[PDB]
């Protein structure tokens, strides 16, 4: 029954992970024990004899402290012990530890344990994989990873939900090396990409959440908001409720051009004067502000290829149509000429639910604007630039060589991402 | 020539078929429950046409009811007639389409498509004399078109000698931001050219067109685009349906409006343009309601008739009325505008009336038009199918389910051709 | 476009 | 100028005449084929038949075409996911044994010059040893 | 006895053929389930049982069971056997070809059976009367099929047509011409005499004289219905003009070809027309010239006679008919051609014009049916073949008949045939020699 | 990457280490007996990495004592915290070394090396997973210097794929034991070079201004320069000790801080410059901590890093401050003193903040540079070693040990490139 299987790479992947997982069972009801008191959640949520809904999702990482939190956290009990899989030594921002090294070691059982959750399903769409660009693990076992389900699962839908490096959250000098090594090698395994830039989720973090400094649990629950927003559409069945697979259609033109810019709103403050309330025309109007997208670029000077509106709880036909127009009057949205307008909406009847203990504000409604722009080649340009700074004078590089990896492989991987930034180029030009 | 079988495919084609089902059971006088309670016997003379007799009193729709998704086939069990239908007619997936029409052709499709031929086996001996058949489905999406044009052809197999009449829903950017629309169209276009007798073409650009600009419904809604076709497809029916000037059956309707053989595409219409909600009067009088009927507004399919000719004109008057005032009404049309009506094919309009009004209106009448004007929906679809065509767009959806290239620039071909065949007897004259 |  | 009544038949329930009002104005002379046969018809009625039953065969003949390109699409459809699922497994391979060769290979160098430095040191104690 | 076979064909000529078995019934005195009270000569269109029930011969044909299934559970239901009401599956919609090749082939075989059953029950067979429509599929398709072959297994017996003629305001199908001249073509040769009627010419006299502005088949075959019986009253009944079905051929087709007569009837008042003094000879006389009661609309006017019956119903006297042919030949044109005598073969017979109960027509104590061989005809013949070349020349439906295994070739051999009929009624109307 | 394995060789070698364990077993609140008696649990949490947990509630070093000279090692073990290590881990010859590295390298040493290996196999059989390796010794003696070097590429052979880092003391005439310190110090450099992963460059010069200029101590002594050495070895083992910045061990640091394999030679800092015991505490802020990391006053290596360009820096602050005031901090430095930060290594400073400070101090900040200024330390020893050299000095020590001139030219080689490479990346530009 159109199941879909999650799977968590790495530090990021994993913590992601625990901030969607508690979310979703907040979102069904269900329990930190899988338990539910007296439907669509099936796609994401296995049952027992017990009456006991367990997350069709794979936890893994080369390390195991992070996890073992998980082991030993609110949400043990939720994961079969099975489900949750762990090394004894990370890929220490490795890209070729993570890939060739310690991966070996590990991916035949995590393959093993994907292959039992496959068996659980009767439809299966398809794959969620959640992992950082950075690490050593969330490039190169990820990559590692999507080769070898290309190889099982054969064409069978890939999406990965990545972590964009920034310096103002914990990066490494490394990382736009891993960045770029796993973009290359995971491009044609991958079906479809939400790439999650962590300077803008900080940004939020800070002038909507005020948080000065803000932890990776406040980041990690304001993309698990987001993430629950894009797979709404799966958890939930919805009248006027549009399925992601649709948006993924409209998403998609060319199999490269698979990245689409996500931006929500409203994000406030759970301390801050809520009696304002909240417009459909005001959260629309945001759904094009710059401020409240997750990943830095300007899409106001680039072109539009689709353009998809992803509403949920209070949203009424009469307000949103009323809302699609008057902003792209006022608002410069230019599509390409090989591309009709009007944008693709979805409303879901769950309205978005809040973790007590958390920093957001609970809202009647809320909106997630998904649009495949060619402004989202400027975020690959910046991860570029920093490659090139310091493959120039091979900075870095014996540490991958060392590893089994040839030099060839960082020209064949850069020369792809040049290939890209081409592609988002020519896909901008008009026809004749 | 007695009995029809009914199929209605996909989302719209279930959605439309449902109402029509509503709509014929109340004027034949049956309840959701399957039991006649009407009035006149004149209700019961002709039932054999669309209903099944059961043990008992109670009459079943000749109707088989397809999806590649159970969604729909949930809705329509929970609608207003939902217990009417035979459980086992009910031949639904449980992977959907996609709004693809190479998985409903060819893959999904393929996999359903003899289950469903099963029924309409069973059905097809269950009949004195099979008539027929009639489908329900929009061109748009992609089990209704790629799946409906599929059930044809392979229909076509098993029955050559049958008429096979379909009510096609034309995609339009106006109602529906799904891009591949024209792609899926112009595939089920060259399907209905070589495999349907006739094709009455439902355009939701024209539906749209009347809830705005007519019926003055700032946000139309699915249900008011149905109700115009439902309207459409209770007149088009009638004299299939109503002793109401008997011996006229599905192919003496062919045989008479279509002069040439890929040329049995008709633009419908009716009139008075109606309301669910709107309390209206008793009044209107034939003079307006013949005027109303020849005019652009109040056609379904977006064409202007004064930019073609007619090569044949059906029109059908519902209620107590004078025959004599029809007759005079229609010939004063014809003499005034005969530059729009074929020189070449005497007497070419013709007129039926009935006793038995529709619900609410005390008199109506319907329109079927077989002109040369309809190209313009063909030109609008396929200038929206070569825009994307021309780079190749949205394309690896397709050639992912083992299309080519090829079958693509063909199905352009045929409808160029199409519009070619139109233009050919619109400039034709019997002056030699 | 936000039809229901 | 007159009427002549010639006169015609009599019976029980009618009478018959005639009227000559005007003479005719002229008096004069004017005022391969070999059909049916049932072999004509029927020839006529098979040829026709013949014809009905050719075009039927010749549709069946294009729809018979149709469902043997449906047949090549589902064949290629599933001859692309196997190759890909082929190239897939192969390019691993040889990426997975050219990084194993690789890495053993700079192991291996790394251990040769750390053995090379050991075979000096034994070369460093004969050469302390001089006996006299 | 100098029995004849009627066959109806289609919905038009099972329609005609029940207001015409109704109207003999009323005529003879026979009930609907076949009972009589007790001049000999209705046998001749009645056969008898060993229960002394009289049964038409007559033979009901549609390709279509709903028309023939409203007989079978009608009034006159106790009346025709069940062997005699044949039906098929499926219509030939409009088509000729379907009703000649496709579906007519299927049924021709019962049908000649069922004739050649009525045909043993005769002492001397005179021949056969076929009622049927131009435009019909059945009507056009099945009719010329069932011509050519009782042609073969009847081979010199007397056939006549009671054919409908399509008019745009009497229902009328967009390919009606194209069936018309097809059926013209192939039932040529194998027709002796036959009798056109045009629906527009009744739907006239309906409208103008019954007054109903709206008129029903019911009423417009009850009018046909009056105008065939005055055409079989000769046979049916001890008459002296008119008696035999070669008598037809005799007094109005000069030639194989050229036959084709024109009907005229008189009077047709309404029922509901007040009650009114009774118009006798020579004011029925003259309404026999009057263009309005025609069955087929054309001007005899422009036209030439080449033959002239008269048949005079109820109570009608020589010395009466003798005045008023009298009285209409003066300064009236009424032009012969030059080889034909200018005149009439006068018959009257002694039975009155009777009407059914709950119809529109009133009774009157005497009647007047005029059958004339006119030039005038072929009029009728170029409108069909004006409607046909707009068509063809386009070649606009020519598919459906293309598609049942018809050659296009059979399309222009039909319109050259018309073409040729159009030139032979041109050529009869000029000098001779 | 859990357990580290610590090696202590000759007399400074075990001087420093014996006073990085008292030091860090008190931040870890262990007795000089092995018993655990600290308040918060975060001082057991990391363990594992330093300690072996023995039967009861016993903690001992992962520690190996080595030397040539009984005396060091019996003061060791009479002295502090003395007792605690595994009296079976103390390897010690009787003959010494003579400040002599031939003899530690290839007379003495290579006698006593098998019986050190021994010792290392077993603790390393007795780690979950082995971290690597790190030895406490100068460079200028004979059996830290030559042993030492004899130790590690005897490592290296068994354990490969294993971390080697190093506290590596630099002789200085100012504080000096033997004139043949400058020999030494180059045959030693050399083994460095190609056989560890990190080095921390521990400069005697450096400690002896510190002491004398800053500290004002006109005699100092091996304790006063001692406890600036324990100071900056707690510091710069704080994350492999305690978590907050944890998933980082030997080998993250080695591939972040790393650029070019040869290039793995640290200056260290520390601030606030404190005497040993001898303090009378001060509260020192922030932005001062901050302005001490440029300061080549607090530099442990005699370099002044103005002269050079920084490739990598880490920096660790201690105790309870604003995190949000460190990086602001940090940013303003990098700003204002770009000219000193290679431009082609972006974001090539990372900060880490542990809530733990060290003995006595409330707040301090250690710093970890890899600046091409290192090579005013390596030009030093250079110099020193030609002055000899030149004219054969004291080469009759090393020769009657077997070894050639050849041998000691090209260890003067390796080091002259070590300084050219230095140069090559100080002189590189990124081409603007
Ligand atoms: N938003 C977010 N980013 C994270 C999180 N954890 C790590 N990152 C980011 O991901 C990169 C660090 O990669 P990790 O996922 O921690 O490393 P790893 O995949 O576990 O692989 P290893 O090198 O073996 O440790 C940096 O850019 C971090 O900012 C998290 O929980 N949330
Ligand atoms: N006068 C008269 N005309 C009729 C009647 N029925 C049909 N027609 C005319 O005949 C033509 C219709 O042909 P039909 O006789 O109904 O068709 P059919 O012979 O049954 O053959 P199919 O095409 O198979 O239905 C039209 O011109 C009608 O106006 C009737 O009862 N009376
Ligand atoms: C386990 O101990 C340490 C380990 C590392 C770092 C470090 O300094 C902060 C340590 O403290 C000494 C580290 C160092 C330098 C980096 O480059 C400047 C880097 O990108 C990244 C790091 C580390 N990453 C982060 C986000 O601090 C990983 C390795
Ligand atoms: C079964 O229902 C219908 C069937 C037909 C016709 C029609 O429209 C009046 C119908 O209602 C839709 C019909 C249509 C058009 C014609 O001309 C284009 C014609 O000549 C002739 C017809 C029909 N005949 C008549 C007399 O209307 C035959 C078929
Ligand atoms: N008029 C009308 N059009 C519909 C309806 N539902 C869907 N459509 C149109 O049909 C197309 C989508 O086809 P759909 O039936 O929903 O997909 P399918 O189930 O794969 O055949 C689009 O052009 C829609 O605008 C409906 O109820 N009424
Ligand atoms: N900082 C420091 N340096 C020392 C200490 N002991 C000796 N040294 C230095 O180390 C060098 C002598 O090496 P040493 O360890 O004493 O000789 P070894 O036992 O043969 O390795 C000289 O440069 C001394 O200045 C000490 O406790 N602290
Ligand atoms: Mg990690
Ligand atoms: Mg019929």
């Amino acid at each position: 029954m159109r199941e879909c299987i999650s799977i968590h790479v790495g530090q990021a992947g994993v913590q992601i992970g625990n901030a969607c997982w508690e979310l979703y069972c907040l979102e069904h009801g269900i329990q930190p024990d899988g338990q539910m008191p007296s439907d669509s959640f099936n796609t994401f949520f296995s049952e027992t004899g017990a009456g006991k809904h367990v997350p069709r999702a794979v936890f893994v990482d080369l390390e195991p402290t992070v996890i073992d939190e998980v082991r030993t956290g609110t949400y043990r009990q939720l994961f079969h012990p099975e489900q949750l899989i762990t090394g004894k030594e990370d890929a220490a921002n490795n890209y070729a530890r993570g890939h060739y090294t310690i991966g070996k070691e590990i991916i035949d059982l995590v393959l093993d344990r994907i292959r039992k959750l496959a068996d659980q399903c009767t439809g299966l769409q398809g794959f969620l994989v959640f992992h950082s660009f950075g690490g050593g693990t969330g490039s190169g076992f990820t990559s590692l990873l999507m080769e070898r389900l290309s190889v099982d699962y054969g064409k069978k839908s890939k999406l990965e939900f990545s972590i964009y490096p920034a310096p103002q959250v914990s990066t490494a000098v490394v990382e736009p090396y891993n960045s770029i090594l796993t973009t290359h090698t995971t491009l044609e395994h991958s079906d479809c990409a939400f790439m999650v830039d962590n300077e803008a989720i900080y940004d939020i973090c800070r002038r909507n959440l005020d948080i000065e400094r803000p932890t990776y649990t406040n980041l990690n629950r304001l993309i698990s908001q987001i993430v629950s927003s894009i797979t709404a559409s799966l958890r939930f069945d919805g009248a006027l409720n549009v399925d992601l697979t649709e948006f993924q259609t409209n998403l998609v033109p060319y199999p490269r051009i698979h990245f689409p810019l996500a931006t929500y709103a409203p994000v406030i403050s759970a301390e801050k004067a809520y009696h304002e309330q909240l417009s459909v025309a005001e959260i629309t109007n945001a759904c094009f502000e710059p401020a409240n997208q997750m990943v830095k670029c300007d899409p106001r000077h680039g072109k539009y290829m689709a353009c998809c509106l992803l509403y949920r709880g209070d949203v009424v036909p009469k307000d949103v149509n009323a809302a699609i127009a008057t902003i792209k009057t006022k608002r410069s949205i230019q599509f390409v000429d090989w591309c009709p307008t009007g944008f693709k909406v979805g409303i879901n009847y769950q309205p978005p639910t809040v973790v007590p203990g958390g920093d957001l504000a609970k809202v009647q409604r809320a909106v997630c604007m998904l649009s495949n722009t060619t402004a989202i080649a400027e975020a690959w340009a910046r991860l570029d630039h920093k490659f090139d700074l310091m493959y120039a004078k091979r900075a870095f590089v014996h540490w991958y060589v060392g590893e089994g990896m040839e030099e060839g492989e960082f020209s064949e991987a850069r020369e792809d991402m040049a290939a890209l930034e081409k592609d988002y180029e020519e896909v901008g030009v008009d026809s004749v | 020539m007695r009995e029809i079988v009914h199929i209605q495919a996909g989302q719209c084609g279930n959605q439309i078929g449902a109402k029509f089902w509503e709509v014929i059971s109340d004027e034949h006088g049956i309840d959701p429950t399957g039991s006649y309670h009407g009035d006149s016997d004149l209700q019961l003379e002709r039932i054999n046409v669309y209903y099944n007799e059961a043990t008992g009193n109670k009459y079943v729709p000749r109707a088989i009811l397809v999806d590649l998704e159970p969604g729909t086939m949930d809705s329509v069990r929970s609608g207003p007639f939902g217990q009417i239908f035979r459980p086992d007619n009910f031949v639904f997936g449980q992977s959907g389409a996609g709004n693809n029409w190479a998985k409903g052709h060819y893959t999904e499709g393929a996999e359903l498509v003899d289950s469903v031929l099963d029924v309409v086996r069973k059905e097809s001996e269950s009949c004195d004399c099979l008539q027929g058949f009639q489908l329900t489905h929009s061109l748009g999406g992609g089990t209704g078109s790629g799946m409906g044009t599929l059930l044809i052809s392979k229909i076509r197999e098993e029955y050559p000698d049958r008429i096979m009449n379909t009510f096609s829903v034309m995609p339009s950017p106006k109602v529906s931001d799904t891009v591949v629309e024209p792609y899926n169209a112009t595939l089920s276009v060259h399907q209905l050219v070589e495999n349907t007798d006739e094709t009455y073409s439902i355009d939701n650009e024209a539906l749209y067109d009347i809830c705005f600009r007519t019926l003055k419904l700032t946000t139309p809604t699915y249900g008011d685009l149905n109700h115009l076709v439902s309207a459409t497809m209770s007149g088009v029916t009638t004299c299939l349906r109503f002793p109401g000037q008997l011996n006229a059956d599905l192919r003496k309707l062919a045989v008479n409006m279509v002069p040439f053989p890929r040329l049995h595409f008709f633009m419908p219409g009716f009139a008075p343009l109606t309301s669910r909600g709107s309390q209206q009067y008793r009044a209107l009088t034939v003079p307006e309601l013949t005027q109303q009927m020849f005019d652009s507004k109040n056609m379904m399919a977006a064409c202007d008739p004064r930019h073609g000719r007619y090569l044949t004109v059906a029109t059908i008057f519902r209620g107590r009325m004078s025959m004599k005032e029809v007759d005079e009404q229609m010939l004063n049309i014809q003499n005034k505008n005969s530059s729009y009506f074929v020189e070449w094919i005497p007497n070419n309009v013709k007129t039926a009336v009935c006793d038995i009004p529709p619900r609410g209106l005390k008199m109506s009448s319907t329109f079927i038009g077989n002109s040369t004007a309809i190209q313009e929906l063909f030109k609008r679809i396929s200038e929206q199918f070569t825009a994307m065509f021309r780079r190749k767009a949205f394309l690896h959806w397709y050639t992912g389910e083992g299309m080519d290239e090829m079958e693509f620039t063909e199905a352009e071909s045929n409808m160029n051709d199409l519009v070619s065949e139109y233009q050919q007897y619109q400039d034709a004259t019997a002056d030699e | 476009y936000v039809t229901g | 100028a007159d009427m002549e009544v010639i006169e015609l038949n009599k019976a029980t329930s009618g009478q018959s005449w005639e009227v000559i009002l005007k003479p005719p104005s002229f008096d004069g002379v004017p005022e391969r084929r070999r059909d049916p046969s049932l072999e004509e018809i029927q020839k006529k009625l098979e040829a026709a038949e013949e014809r009905r039953k050719y075009q039927e065969a010749e549709l069946l003949k294009h729809l018979a075409e149709k469902r043997e390109h449906e047949r090549e699409v589902i064949q290629k459809a599933i001859e692309e996911n196997n190759n890909f699922i082929k190239m897939a497994k192969e390019k691993l391979a040889q990426k997975m044994e050219s990084n194993k060769e690789n890495r053993e290979a700079h192991l291996a160098a790394m251990l040769e010059r750390l053995q090379e430095k050991d075979k000096h040191a034994e070369e460093v104690r004969k050469n302390k040893e001089l006996k006299e």
